RNA sequence: GCUUGACUGCGAGCGUGACGGCGCGAGCAGGUGCGAAAGCAGGUCAUAGUGAUCCGGUGGUUCUGAAUGGAAGGGCCAUC
RNA sequence: UGAGCCUUGAUGUGUAGGAUAGGUGGGAGGCUUUGAAGUGUGGACGCCAGUCUGCAUGGAGCCGACCUUGAAAUACCACCCUUUAAUGUUUGAUGUUCUAACGUUGACCCGUAAUCCGGGUUGCGGACAGUGUCUGGUGGGUAGUUUGACUGGGGCGGUCU
RNA sequence: GUUUAUUAAAAACACAGCACUGUGCAAACACGAAAGUGGACGUAUACGGUGUGACGCCUGCCCGGUGCCGGAAGGUUAAUU
RNA sequence: UUUUGUAUAAUGGGUCAGCGACUUAUAUUCUGUAGCAAGGUUAACCGAAUAGGGGAGCCGAAGGGAAACCGAGUCUUAACUGGGCGUUAAGUUGCAGGGUAUAGACCCGAAACCCGGUGAUCUAGCCAUGGGCAGGUUGAAGGUUGGGUAACACUAACUGGAGGACCGAACCGACUAAUGUUGAAAAAUUAGCGGAUGACUUGUGGCUGGGGGUGAAAGGCCAAUCAAACCGGGAGAUAGCU
RNA sequence: AGGGUGACAGCCCCGUACACAAAAAUGCACAUGCUGUGAGCUCGAUGAGUAGGGCGGGACACGUGGUAUCCUGUCUGAAUA
RNA sequence: UAAGGUGAUAUGAACCGUUAUAACCGGCGAUUUCCGAAUGGGGAAACCCAGUGUGUUUCGACACACUAUCAUUAACUGAAUCCAUAGGUUAAUGAGGCGAACCGGGGGAACUGAAACAUCUAAGUACCCCGAGGAAAAGAAAUCAACCGAGAUUCCCCCAG
């Protein structure tokens, strides 16, 4: 599914309003792509299905900790 | 994206500089290859206490040295005796475990690599000036006497 | 010829409308023009020449102003 | 390569004149064998007067109150201007290349008696493609609707204050 | 040949043939928010869409309008800043 | 019943019996009635439980003005000779009723719109695997031999067995007529008719699903009424109509 | 209270008021045993891709309005009693 | 607890019992075919077919037990590729499916109302989906208030149409 591993983002739902206010269901997805991350602590690399957003959150906080909270969670990687 | 370069890095610094990149480059290329680090307030810390340290024990080897310095032209005249023939001439040499050893035992412990000579040997019967390395900015002289046993 | 009554606030009493409204009005107060004066003038001989409300714009304002002083926004008056 | 900055080099006919006087200051020796004068010539500027400069040659000098001139020595040095060139830096623009993100519906290895998938190798591409958010255009493909009343039936015509 | 099973079998649809047009293959196109698949285990003598309709003799003029194709100089023009 | 007007040849009812349509809740106002009265009444809750407690509130005894504010007045205007609204009419809480409001709001009735399911046992197209086509004709290409030609062409006889070929049963279809039309049959029967080796026909099983399928295209077909199937639900949709 | 009994029953029958009852299993309370968990005190520490912001939506009685507050798909991004 | 009993249509038959293993009522046990989550594999539910381990005064074939998937944990094992990691086997423990309403969450109509209709309404309703408990959710202030103060959440009556 289109489901960020790291933050959880996932597609919600909402409106498109046109100019004479009508609203149409519609989606917003998140910006998804699959990455291969290098991991130092395993001589491996790890391709996560990340958001941008999530790939700034590995930025700051480091692959190993990102991954630990995936170990916690019982998400596989 | 602040990072703190491990390696000598072109167009950005050198090790323990903090640089602004793409975040692009260090995810992909500096970070995974271990030429730098992310510049976060954990390691920035751990880098100017390293800075700290380094600047630390560099100015007490330079006062250990500059106190060596001292000690070299304080002899200012050290004895050797050698074997020498008439004219003068040594038969043997007067080398750098010969002057090194002569001066451990006067007092300042200096090594055989700290020795400094410049064309000879000392192959002669007189007086001669040796320069030392103690540091690679620091200079010191002795004259040698070269008494024939 | 001289001029700004094509005045501002009101209005006894009426007309005509299911209503929203529309009309006629002497007189009162303030200020004005014309006339020597009595007087006349609140547009045009009269009856067509028009668009409610909402929303919004502009100017004015002893009104309001979400802790309090302001401000925004709202009201009221004029107008688009 | 447009624009800002930085060391450092070019460039200046009031007249008395050794002569196309850069303002202001340190102000008695600098510039030299890390090799001047003087000659030969190349290039650039230009007010065809001459300045700056490359190379060769040559070999013991061009110089100061030395008198003019508001203002000084091309003996030398520091902030700069009139303007111009070029090395360093910043954010742009444009191009070339790179590999490491990313693509592979090329070949291979293993999981594995598997035309899936995953990991690995390798080749080809490559910051392109593609995707997310935003945005202009297009869009009966789909969708929801509107498309008035009066009227000698309705429609046409006409009408509506 | 096909068709309105149950009021229409026809001159209607289809047809071989013709033409225009798209498509270099992970094809265009089509079913699918996707993955996957058909096209096709095909590859421009192929595949899709559109029109015409064996064959014979043939198919003239018009690009103003509407549709499409190509163009980049100028004008206007979105988010953004 | 509906109408200007119906014995009306306009509507409705074969007859009987039973059932079948102005309700209910909460607001709100008015009338009747009762209590108390410048006051009236409590809600939730507590409870000793239809009592009693609880006055949080709500309506009323004050209005005028957009408001600040002033107040039996106030607003309007600089101010009214004035003018507008007010002051001189008792209210409030139950209970019953008349209206209205929100609700299905007097009962019954659409054609439809949306949502989630069930359906390719009928039929359309396709996929896999099987089966069927009596009898009679026509006689393509090719081949052999003879004639012929310089050689070919060409030509005759034979052989050969093509085709969405011909005639015609089974089989598939459905052009005409009569019958039948409360049928033998919710599409047939009888006499004739077209195709009948093909783009043929048929069995068994499979796949496509509702704005969807499938369609040699008729809006055809998708389980006996398809310009949007069927079932259940939103649902008592709405019905200024009968 | 009510029901039944050949018609309508306080006194016929079963009940009803009231008074009682569990070998066994189980619910809830306290008391208490055990395994695991930790009380009190002193000195610290004080939740960052977060708050805030731009864009598109949604939620707030509040429909973008002069619109505070909340959530966030996308791009960003603090201070540190 | 008992003088009557072997449930009903529903007799009859053969019987059981009367002072306490007749029956009847309640607590705890035993047994509980096959299908169904269905779980050894298959399948058109109640059927078809196995592997392994065990039993046979008959050790053929039948009977009996185990063998699904996933998750966590452990042991043994074990690639591409040296270590590693993936993968593989086994064991332990748990899950699965069903079912009223209420409850938290993910999606989310339209008819209708606006006397047409698109903003708005219907309505976060109907419905679909996931999950949970005896309740669920919420909850101990980056909350209100107004210069006085209140003191988490939930629910009721007012404020007030
Ligand atoms: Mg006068
Ligand atoms: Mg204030
Ligand atoms: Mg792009
Ligand atoms: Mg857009
Ligand atoms: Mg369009
Ligand atoms: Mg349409
Ligand atoms: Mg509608
Ligand atoms: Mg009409
Ligand atoms: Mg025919
Ligand atoms: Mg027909
Ligand atoms: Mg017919
Ligand atoms: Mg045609
Ligand atoms: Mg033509
Ligand atoms: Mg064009
Ligand atoms: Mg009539
Ligand atoms: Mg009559
Ligand atoms: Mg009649
Ligand atoms: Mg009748
Ligand atoms: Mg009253
Ligand atoms: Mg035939
Ligand atoms: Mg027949
Ligand atoms: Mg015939
Ligand atoms: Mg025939
Ligand atoms: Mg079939
Ligand atoms: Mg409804
Ligand atoms: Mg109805
Ligand atoms: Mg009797
Ligand atoms: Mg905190
Ligand atoms: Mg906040
Ligand atoms: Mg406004
Ligand atoms: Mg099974
Ligand atoms: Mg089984
Ligand atoms: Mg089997
Ligand atoms: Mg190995
Ligand atoms: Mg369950
Ligand atoms: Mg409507
Ligand atoms: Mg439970
Ligand atoms: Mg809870
Ligand atoms: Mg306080």
């Amino acid at each position: 599914s289109r489901v960020c591993q790291v933050t959880g983002k996932r597609p919600v739902t909402g409106n498109n309003r046109s100019h004479a206010l009508n609203a149409t269901k519609r989606r917003f997805l998140p910006n998804l792509h699959s990455h291969r991350f290098w991991v130092e602590s395993e001589k491996r690399f790890v391709t996560l299905r990340v958001s941008a957003k999530g790939m700034r959150v590995i930025d700051k906080k480091g692959i190993d900790t990102v991954l630990a909270e995936l170990r916690a969670r019982g998400e596989k990687y | 994206m602040q990072v703190i370069l491990l390696d000598k890095v072109a167009n950005l610094g050198s090790l323990g500089d903090q640089v602004n990149v793409k975040a692009g480059y260090a995810r992909n290329f500096l970070v995974p290859q271990g030429k730098a680090v992310p510049a976060t307030k954990k390691n920035i810390e751990f880098f100017e206490a390293r800075r700290a340290e380094l600047e630390a024990k560099l100015a007490e080897v330079l006062a250990a040295a500059n106190a060596r310095a001292e000690k070299i032209n304080a002899l200012e005249t050290v004895t050797i005796a050698s074997k020498a023939g008439d004219e003068g001439k040594l038969f043997g040499s007067i080398g750098t475990r010969d002057i090194a050893d002569a001066v451990t035992a006067a007092g300042v412990e200096v090594a055989k690599s700290e020795v400094r000579l410049p064309n000879g040997v000392l192959r002669t019967t007189g007086e001669h000036e040796v320069s030392f390395q103690v540091h690679s900015e620091v200079f010191a002289k002795v004259i040698v006497n070269v008494v024939a046993e």
